[PDB]
């Protein structure tokens, strides 16, 4: 099967069992703000954004839409802010696949406003989970500059002894902050791109839009505004099934 | 109960990807249901959608309070969204209840289509 990222948890619990503890009677006294905080929020988030519906469409039966399709070559264009937009026939999912969503072949499923896929995350991130997402590289990322620019502090202070007993410990931490840090950083400036911008991954591997495009562009601080502290959208599967009424005339 | 068929809204997208559906009248749904009411009614739908988007100060707070219980508001209370969903299920109850049944209609709610087309 697939597994997630245990090596990274692994990383960190070093600094919890014995980094730092006991180092401050002259130096910097508050300890736990500096890695702890951000430790659990890069968990819960992570945590969410692996387990949670990303924007699963209900897998519309058949009967679906309008049937009058004879020989149609499976599109039908809206125009968004006057930018028409091309948008498909879904086969297996059965439905027209509203502007900016797409399938996830591996993934199986067709859902709402698409980004990527990954085995690591385990799923595939819609909306829903697009802020927890956000918000865990984000985190992780802060994690791993506050660890290899301050956290340093138990060597950095640490004479040229620094004869092993508890220094090996983040010996190893070092380096795996070193060879972690980069592509971190990189894909979270991405994504930090990716938000700047009314446009996502898949829009970026098309290399095709030029001129008058990005229809949802919006306004930056808006994208920020919606991507962040918008109220979370409900999951569109697995909703109680209610009840007719009368069988009305 | 006999069923004769069944009639799809798009959803309004001149506006843009916000919840409203679009608003023009079907021309399949003459004299079961007149022009007026219907506006009415969708128009107070999609303001109900509106309004459970709004990006006002409330909506920030709420981030900034989930934000900093770690999310764990979520659990202990339903979202804005949600109670939104529930305020607009009674609405299309009464609705149905009031206006389409007497009229041989009936409709569902979006989320059960996943807010793409109401079924009516
Ligand atoms: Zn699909
Ligand atoms: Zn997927």
């Amino acid at each position: 099967v697939s597994a997630a990222a245990i090596f990274l948890v692994g990383a960190t619990t070093l600094f919890f069992a014995f980094t730092c503890p006991g180092l401050s009677l002259n130096v910097s006294p508050a300890v736990p703000i500096y890695n702890a905080i951000m430790f659990l929020f890069v968990l819960a988030n992570f945590s969410m954004a692996t387990f949670m519906d990303p924007g699963i469409f209900p897998r519309a039966e058949e009967d679906e839409d309008k049937e009058d399709d004879f020989r149609a070559p499976l599109y039908k264009t809206v125009e968004i802010k006057g930018i028409q937009v091309r948008m498909k026939w879904c086969a297996t999912c059965r439905f027209y696949r509203p502007p900016r969503c797409s399938h996830c072949s591996v993934c199986d499923n067709c859902v709402e406003e698409f980004d990527h896929h990954c085995p690591w995350v385990n799923n595939c991130i819609g909306r829903r989970n697009y802020r927890y997402f956000f918000l865990f590289l984000l985190s992780l990322t802060a994690h791993i500059m506050g660890v290899f620019g301050f956290g340093l502090l138990y060597v950095l202070y640490h004479i040229e002894e620094l004869s092993g007993v508890r220094t090996a410990v983040t010996m190893a931490v070092m380096c795996v902050a070193g060879l972690f840090f980069i592509p971190v950083a990189g894909l979270t400036g991405f994504h930090v791109v990716l938000v700047a911008r009314g446009r996502t991954t898949n829009e970026q591997v098309t290399g095709k839009f030029r001129g008058g495009v990005n229809p949802f562009t919006n306004g930056c601080c808006n994208n920020v505004s919606r991507v962040l502290c918008s109220s979370p959208a409900p999951r569109y599967l697995g909703r109680p099934k209610k009840e007719k009424t009368i069988v009305i005339r | 109960a006999p069923v004769s068929g069944k009639v799809f809204i798009q959803r309004d997208y001149s506006s843009g990807t916000r919840c409203q559906f679009q608003t023009k009248f079907p021309a399949e749904l003459e004299n079961r249901i007149d022009r007026q009411q219907f506006e009415e009614t969708v128009r107070t739908l999609n303001n109900l959608y509106a309004e459970a988007e709004k990006l006002g100060g409330q909506s920030y707070l709420e981030g900034c309070l989930a934000c900093l219980t770690a999310y764990t508001i979520f659990l202990c209370m339903e979202t804005h969204y949600e109670k939104v969903l529930k305020k607009v299920s009674k609405y299309i109850q009464e609705q149905n209840e009031k206006i389409y049944a007497p009229q041989g209609l009936l409709l569902t709610d979006p989320i059960e289509r996943g807010l793409r087309v109401i079924e009516i």
